[PDB]
Formats: structure tokens, sequence, C-alpha cells
């Protein structure tokens, strides 16, 4: 496998302090109102913490 | 240490870790306050609860048990709700007099639907055995099968 | 004599058959030794 190299790199798309907070990650969001029978269309995978 | 070990042992399933800490109420008085913090096992998300199977159970009890165990928050739900549902179902069936009607297991965790699949049982095979006990002073009875 | 009882207690603690029977679906219970360190060089992942 190609070897990973750990060299720090300089800022891009943001100032050095922060990271990309508003990046979209595919993970379902749960509504507080109970849904009796409705598939989430995306399994939450590993359920336990 | 003894309290922590005893609390961990006696409530192993629900609680993942119990921490005991001491904080001085006053520095000179040497009197202290003891704080117990409990962290139980949790699920990343549980939204609704359902019971499948249990043909003998009327719909009224099905609605009642569902209303009894409604989670307050849909995030970081502890693992006590499934045990509570199982306990309620087992208690109802045992009160009815059937001991072998038990909750099979739980499914629907992928979709965040805690569903308890109750599996019932029926009498299948009946057999008979004939035995005869002997008499002796060995204090351990022996049997002859006929 | 105490060593055998200590081993029995260790077996109770670390290989509780109740937990590992239902571990994958609603728990997390894995066999590991004692914790040896708290921090590591960031390039240890290359070992994998």
């Amino acid at each position: 496998k190609p070897l990973q190299r750990y060299i720090p790199q300089n800022g891009g798309f943001t100032w050095p302090g922060d990271y990309l907070r508003l990046e979209i990650v595919e993970m379902p969001k749960l509504k507080s109102i109970n849904i009796k029978k409705t598939s989430l269309k995306q399994k939450i995978n590993v359920q336990p913490v | 240490l003894d309290d922590r070990r005893k609390l961990e042992i006696q409530y192993e399933d629900y609680i993942a870790e119990v921490e005991i800490r001491t904080e001085y109420v006053d520095g000179k008085s040497n009197h202290q306050r003891v704080v117990y913090k409990f962290t139980p096992h949790q699920f990343r998300g549980i939204n609704a609860i359902d019971i499948k199977g249990a043909a003998l159970m009327p719909a009224s009890e099905v609605e009642r048990i569902c209303n009894e165990c409604l989670p307050k928050q849909p995030y970081m739900v502890d693992i006590a709700v499934m045990d509570k549902v199982r306990n309620r179902i087992e208690q109802w069936y045992q009160s009815r007099g059937l001991p072998f009607c038990y909750v099979g297991f739980f499914d629907g965790m992928d979709d965040g639907i805690l569903r308890a699949n109750v599996t019932e049982a029926k009498i299948d095979n009946v057999s008979v055995r004939f035995v005869r006990p002997k008499l002796t002073g060995d204090s351990e009875l022996e049997y002859s099968v006929y | 004599n105490q060593i055998k009882t200590k081993k029995l207690v260790a077996r109770r603690i670390k290989k509780r058959y109740k937990l590992l029977k239902q571990m994958p679906n609603q728990l997390m219970y894995s066999p590991t030794g004692p914790l040896l360190t708290e921090v590591l060089p960031s390039h240890y992942i290359s070992v994998f």
C-alpha cells in the first residue's frame, strides 16, 4: 500500500484555526416525534455506543 | 472501593461504569461530600417501540405496554427500555399462567425501531418411562428401568 | 491458594459469558490486556 506521510500542510478554504463545520456527512437524523413504522432509508449501522 | 465493586457487580447489565468521588465541603472542617456518578450503556438512537408476535395477547395490553415504555429522548437511549418491555411481557404471560411464553429477542435496531418478537410454544411430544427403586443401605438409591 | 481464587475472579470479570452472548447486538465487550500507554506517536498507524 502507498505509504502515508505525516507532513503538516498550510491553510485552505478556511483560516488555520477552524475546520469545515458545515460539511455534509451521510448519517440519518432522528425526529423526536415517534414514527411507528417508517424505514430510515439508511441504517444507523453500529447501534450501541 | 467495596461500594464501587458491589455496585458494579449487582447492577452489571444496566450500568457501564460507576465513579465515586469526594469533595471537601470545607478545607479546615475535614468533612467531605461523596458523589456517585453512573454511566449506563446506551443506544445511539431509539425512536419507537413495537411488539411482534404474541398472538394470544389482546391489542389492549399491546397498546398499554407500548405506552408504558415510551422513551423521552430519541438520542443516547439507555438499554433499560428493552429490558423493561421484556419484563412487562414476561410478567403478563406468567400472570396469565403460561410459563413458556417468552420474549424471543429484539430486532429493528437498524431502523431505530425496538421491536420485541415474542415466540410462543406448544406441546409436541409426550413420553413415558417406568422405573423401580431398589432397597439398600448405601444411602444412594439405584433405579431399574422397565 | 489465593492465586486460584484470584484467577477465578479474573475469569468472572473478563469472560462473563452473559455479556459476550449478546455483545454484538446491544453491547461492546472485547478481550484486551491492561492499558500500557496513553499517548503514541501519530505514525503508528503505518504498522497496519
